């Protein structure tokens, strides 16, 4: 089934001829115009008060990064290295060892944010909920170098959201 | 009509504590709405909500005016909001 | 003494003029420019906050890149930068502008904009959100706020 | 976007026209060979990024052709209902701008907002609102928000309304008319032996659609 | 909402009420609190002239009544 | 006298204006580092002078309309707008208003 | 207190054109569901000002090869012939009483087109001397029907005076005697100042915009007095000013609106647009107004 957009073939009596005249020589369609401009004018702007309001989002979000720790405190991430295999910008940079108790936890954690796509891969390849990325977004930077995270900076940041991290994970678990 | 809109933005002016009031927060946040005061903030955050608003609009935060160690007069922004209180802004939920 | 307070206060009433209109030509490369246009757009309107839509190179105080900087496009990202005219900053947009991003390990491709121009602001993401570009222009703001020209002037 | 033109003209009319391409080549199908499957999906959000779903249910059938394996029934309805979410998301992009250009520039706030509403339920959807990389190549990422369908539908019964103020506002304008009227007039027989696709061959007359 | 319009609006139609205003009261001011005479087709600029000469205090404006015939 | 002080006095408004924006920004230091010829450009100019004379021939019709030979009077403003309208049609039907 | 008149009659038209830029954007962004500037000053009225100041301290990027006298000399004539324009207006009382009053506005806009070919010529660019090409070119085809306008409408009046358009439109206003005349006016004035749909084209910038905005807001106050024409009670001029102030704003919010509504045409759309639908009407509407006081016997008096 096909549909024709433009095969219409205007009328050649008079009173046709003469209101297409009517409407060269008056300009109704550009008054036309200017009435509906003039009726947006008139109704509620779409804008929000930002920073004061701030848009909707959802569980799902993908925002900064952050490594999280089991409720005794003990951090999750074992270093499997399935988030740096599945990474596709390659920005994840891990090295571990085993620990002074013998257990296997990394010595070094990078996350470059300026290499990151941000696809939410390493979170979903994760096995035990280490690494996630949250709700922030506001976490711009005045140089380079402040978004070359490291161990610290990423296990500060799950300290600093672990509330909004953990509420957003349940809302949303039960749809992985 | 004129009479009903004039009777709102006087009670408008009303609600925020006077003129004083009413002039701090129409410098602090352009915006002189009134709603009903949601949540504080232990950083001196106030949360406020008005279900008539359109989506975008019924949820909003006046700011502290001093924030850990710097004055938050004028210089505010959208990092400061605490974590929970994140989540209830950002409607990712609707509960405070 | 007055002749400190004199420039402290002209200072700050130069800062603000300057931070209150900020007038940007944005290089819309690739996909980060959608958001760009989105800030633009009537939920966010960045023309609110005297933030113009696209004003003109030789006219604009703050350069926008948001999109990937290819090997063939520098040159040209240079001179626009060096028509500029003074004060001048640049805000790096997306992964992309900031250090490569999901092109860092290419041949036609600068990793980072930042080899070639000075960078003020680094807003992350791929893309960051309308409402991240916003944050980061008024960071931006904040940071010619706490500025001192005058003052630079007058204690040497 | 970004694009070189070097043109030859004999005063106002255009005699020659050569565009130079290549400012935004970043070597994309040599990267995707040092991918798997899955790491190499989002670059085609990357691809075309005005429709950016679109471009990854293509790939996913490509993957899935070669797999021998097909796609579940409500997976292939969720494809199609967001392919035409993003068919939306296009066209509104691609005449606004397109006016916008010509100078009209008030569709562009009035369809953004729209735009806007179909960012939200990308993210909704997904978590990301351009780079979503929601269609894999065995299906999609995961199931619907419980809520999303009621929004969508509530979205899309109040849209032919921003249409009609499109329509209202471009459609029967006479400088909309003579600025775009007998301009760029391309032949059935060229438009097929160029290569042209989607409307460029259906503006001719020739009827197709994939 | 649209209102938000007005204020500037507002200021604007001030600095507008500015020069015409000021130049009616400027001819009220330099002229005893009547219009400014108009002057063309030189009659009247030789009227503006005896009534000058006629003042005795060189101003055309002072106007001399039945009270100045004697 | 009056004119002649209020011009010089918009100019020089203009001239100050125009010292102070651009000799402010210059006391603070800073980095501080053809042939085609369209002739259709030169008819329409054409064009527009022989016009202008054509209605420096018309102003006069506002006190021509006092002169109690009416007749004549209308008949030659008449004649005047006919010999523009000539003019007009003689430059649009030898293709002189094409670009 | 002659020199207090010029004063009083220029500064208050600077801070109407600062304001107009306000006045522009916010109803640019009501029209588009957005909002004007509301950050800047209680509802974004400190606009213009933090505007200014930036301006004025922005770095000049002067040509460092270009002729610099022109390049100084541009703004000047510009801002000089945008304030100079304004002194024949009755409102209701012309600062400046000239005879022929609508003559030397019509001089004063024919002299305005020098700025704009000694910029593009200053420009040192073989593309921007294109356009300053295009944009006198257009100027002096537009500047045509002005004229020709303009004395088919003042031939119902008896003379060049401005102030006697006043009494002509004592009882009626003049654009039920001639709307047509009215609409090809209000056109060609768009076409003149470079407004849309004809807008085809740091100190010295924002002198030229100075010169630009103070030449929309003058040719709408000499629409509004030519054809909508106040009653002027000579005990109260206030109540005439404020009719008058009323109708210019309007008019000028009436080219916002026909900006933020239409698409612009091309260069060769807009010269057959004038050298094919104006002119051969205007010429025709010509011999009409002409003719028509000798038929009706309606000649105005003065002479
Ligand atoms: C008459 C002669 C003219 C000659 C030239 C003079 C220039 C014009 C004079 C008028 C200047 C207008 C100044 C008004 C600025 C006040 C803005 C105020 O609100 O700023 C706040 C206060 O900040 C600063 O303290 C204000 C500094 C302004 C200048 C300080 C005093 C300078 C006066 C010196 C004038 C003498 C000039 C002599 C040489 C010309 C911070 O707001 P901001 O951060 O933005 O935005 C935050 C957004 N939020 C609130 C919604 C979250
Ligand atoms: C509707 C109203 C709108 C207002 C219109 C515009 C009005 C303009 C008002 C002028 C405000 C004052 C402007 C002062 C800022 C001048 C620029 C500036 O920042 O100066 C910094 C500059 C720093 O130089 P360096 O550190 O050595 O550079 C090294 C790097 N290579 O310092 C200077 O040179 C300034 C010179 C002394 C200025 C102090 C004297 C007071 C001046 C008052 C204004 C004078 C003009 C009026
Ligand atoms: C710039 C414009 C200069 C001339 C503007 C004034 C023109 C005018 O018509 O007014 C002249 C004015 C009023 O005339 P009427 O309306 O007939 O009323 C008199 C009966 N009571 O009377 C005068 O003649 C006085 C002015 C004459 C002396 C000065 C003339 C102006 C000289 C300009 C020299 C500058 C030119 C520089 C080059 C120009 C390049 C842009
Ligand atoms: C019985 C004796 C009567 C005496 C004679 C009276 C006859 C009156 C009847 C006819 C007169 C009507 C003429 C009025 C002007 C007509 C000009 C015209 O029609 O031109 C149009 C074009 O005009 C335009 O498009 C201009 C539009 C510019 C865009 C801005 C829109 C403006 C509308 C907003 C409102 C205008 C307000 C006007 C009044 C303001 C007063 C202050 C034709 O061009 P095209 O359609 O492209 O075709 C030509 C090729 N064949
Ligand atoms: S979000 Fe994607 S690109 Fe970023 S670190 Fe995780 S896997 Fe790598
Ligand atoms: S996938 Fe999780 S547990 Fe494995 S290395 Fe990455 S963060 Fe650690
Ligand atoms: S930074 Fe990310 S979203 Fe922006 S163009 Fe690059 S890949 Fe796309």
């Amino acid at each position: 089934t096909y549909k024709f957009v433009n095969m219409r073939e205007p009328s050649m009596d008079m009173k046709s001829v003469t209101d297409r005249a009517a409407q060269t020589l008056l300009w109704t369609e550009l008054v036309r115009g200017l009435g509906m401009t003039l009726s947006y004018l008139f109704r509620e702007p779409a804008t929000i008060n930002y920073p004061f309001e701030k848009g909707p989002l959802s569980p799902r979000f993908r925002g900064e990064h952050a490594l999280r720790r089991y409720p005794s405190g003990e951090e999750r991430c074992i270093a499997c290295k399935l988030c740096e295999a599945v990474c596709p910008a390659q920005a994840i940079t891990i090295e571990a060892e085993p620990r002074a108790d013998g257990s296997r936890r990394t010595t070094r954690y990078d996350i470059d944010m300026t290499k990151c796509i941000y696809c939410g891969f390493c979170q979903e390849a994760c096995p035990v909920d280490a690494i996630v990325e949250g709700p922030n977004f506001e976490f711009s930077t005045e140089t380079h170098e402040e978004l070359l995270y490291n161990k610290e900076k990423l296990l500060n940041n799950g300290d600093k959201w672990e509330a909004e991290i953990a509420a957003n994970i349940q809302a949303d678990y039960l749809y992985r | 009509e004129l009479v009903q809109v004039l009777r709102r933005g006087l009670q408008q002016v009303s609600g925020h504590g006077g003129l004083r009031g009413y002039l701090r927060v129409l410098f602090r946040a352009n915006d002189v709405r009134v709603g009903t005061l949601v949540g504080e903030d232990k950083y001196g955050n106030k949360y406020y909500e008005d279900n008539k608003q359109f989506f975008g609009r019924h949820r909003w935060v006046i700011y502290t005016t001093e924030m850990n160690g710097r004055d938050t007069f004028w210089d505010v922004d959208g990092s400061m909001v605490p974590p929970e209180w994140h989540r209830w802004l950002h409607c990712m939920t609707d509960d405070p | 003494s007055r002749g400190e307070y004199v420039v402290a206060k002209l200072d700050d009433l130069v800062n603000w003029a300057r931070r209150s209109s900020l007038w940007p030509m944005t290089f819309g490369l690739a996909c980060c420019a959608v958001e760009m246009m989105h800030m633009a757009a009537p939920r966010y309107d960045m023309d609110r906050f005297g933030v113009v839509f696209r004003a003109s190179p030789r006219q604009s105080d703050v350069m926008i890149v948001a999109g990937t900087l290819t090997n063939k496009m520098a040159p040209a990202l240079r001179k626009v930068y060096d028509q500029m005219p003074e004060p001048r900053y640049v805000v790096s947009m997306g992964s992309c502008a900031n250090g490569g991003g999901y092109y860092h390990y290419s041949y036609s491709v600068v990793r980072g904009c930042d080899r070639i121009v000075p960078v003020d602001i680094y807003v992350p993401g791929c893309p960051p959100t309308a409402e991240a570009l916003l944050y980061g222009i008024l960071q931006l703001q904040r940071k010619i706020k706490r500025e001192k020209r005058l003052r630079i002037w007058y204690r040497r | 976007g970004v694009l070189r033109l070097v043109m030859e003209l004999s005063g106002e009319m255009v005699r020659k026209c050569d565009p130079h391409i290549g400012l935004l080549h970043r070597g994309t199908e040599k990267l995707i060979e040092y991918k798997t499957y899955l790491q190499a999906l989002p670059y085609f959000d990357r691809l075309d990024y005005v429709s950016m779903m679109c471009n990854e249910q293509a790939y996913s059938l490509a993957v899935e052709k070669l797999l021998n394996i097909q796609p579940p029934p409500r997976a292939q309805w969720i494809r199609v209902l967001f392919g035409e979410i993003t068919r939306l998301l296009n066209h509104i992009m691609a005449v606004t701008t397109h006016a916008l250009d010509i100078g009209a520039m008030t569709p562009f706030f009035w369809m953004f907002e729209e735009r806007e509403k179909m960012f939200e339920f990308y993210e909704r959807v997904s978590g990301a609102r351009m780079h979503a990389a929601y269609i894999r190549p065995g299906g999609v990422h995961q199931d619907l928000p419980l809520g999303l369908l009621d929004d969508i539908y509530e979205f899309s019964k109040n849209f032919s309304f921003r249409i009609d103020e499109l329509e209202e506002m471009l459609t029967n304008n006479r400088i909309w008319r003579n600025r775009t009227v007998d301009i760029g007039v391309v032949t059935a027989e060229d438009a097929l032996n160029y290569g042209f696709s989607g409307v460029m061959l259906r503006g001719s007359g020739i009827q197709w659609d994939l | 909402m649209w209102f938000e319009i007005l204020p500037g609006i507002a200021v604007m139609a001030a600095c507008l009420f500015i020069p015409g205003m000021a130049t009616a009261h400027i001819h009220k001011f330099t002229n005893g609190g009547k219009e400014k005479r108009v002057a063309h087709f030189s009659y009247q600029w030789n009227l503006m002239e005896r009534d000058r000469r006629i003042s005795g205090v060189n101003r055309y404006h002072v106007t001399k009544g039945l009270e100045n015939i004697d | 006298m009056n004119i002649m002080l209020t011009l010089l006095t918009n100019v020089t408004l203009a001239s100050l204006l125009v010292l102070i924006a651009f000799w402010l920004p210059q006391l603070n230091a800073y980095s501080e580092k053809r042939l085609p010829f369209s002739m259709k450009f030169f008819l329409v100019a054409i064009t527009f002078l022989l016009f202008d004379l054509e209605i420096a021939l018309l102003l006069p019709l506002p006190w021509a309309s006092q002169t109690n030979n009416l007749k004549t009077m209308l008949t030659m403003a008449l004649f005047l707008l006919i010999l523009l309208a000539a003019s007009l049609a003689y430059e649009w039907t030898q293709k002189g208003l094409e670009w | 207190m002659f020199m207090i008149n010029i004063l009083s009659l220029i500064i208050p038209i600077l801070l109407a054109v600062a304001f107009l830029t306000l006045v522009e954007r916010k109803v640019l962004g009501y029209m588009q569901l957005r909002k004007g500037p509301n950050v800047v000053g209680p509802y974004g009225l400190l606009q213009p000002i933090a505007d200014a100041l930036k301006l004025f301290t922005k770095e000049p990027l002067r040509p460092a090869t270009s002729s610099i006298s022109m390049f100084i000399i541009a703004p000047i004539l510009a801002l000089s012939l945008a304030l100079t324009m304004w002194v024949p207006l009755p409102m209701p009382y012309p600062l400046i009483n000239m005879n022929l009053g609508v003559l030397f506005m019509l001089a004063m806009s024919s002299l305005a087109v020098y700025s704009i070919l000694w910029s593009g010529w200053a420009s040192n660019s073989k593309y921007a001397l294109i356009g300053a090409l295009r944009a006198v070119a257009q100027t002096i085809s537009y500047e045509v029907t002005l004229a020709i306008i303009l004395l088919s409408v003042l031939l119902m009046n008896g003379s060049y005076t401005l102030s006697t358009l006043i009494t002509t439109q004592e009882h009626i206003w003049m654009i039920f005697t001639s709307w047509p005349l009215a609409m090809m006016w209000f056109i060609s004035t768009l076409a003149e100042t470079n407004r849309a749909p004809f807008d085809l084209t740091a100190g010295p910038f924002a002198m030229f915009f100075m010169a630009e905005y103070a030449n929309i807001i003058m040719m709408n106050a000499f629409t509004a007095i030519l054809f909508l024409g106040a009653s002027h009670d000579p005990h109260t001029p206030e109540l005439y000013t404020i009719n008058f102030v009323l109708k210019t704003l309007a008019l000028t919010i009436t080219f916002l609106w026909i900006r933020a509504s239409y698409p612009r045409f091309r260069y060769d759309q807009l010269m057959h647009l004038l050298w094919k639908s104006f002119l051969p009407l205007t010429l025709a509407l010509c011999m009409w107004h002409i003719s028509l006081p000798i038929m009706t016997a309606s000649i105005p008096p003065q002479s």
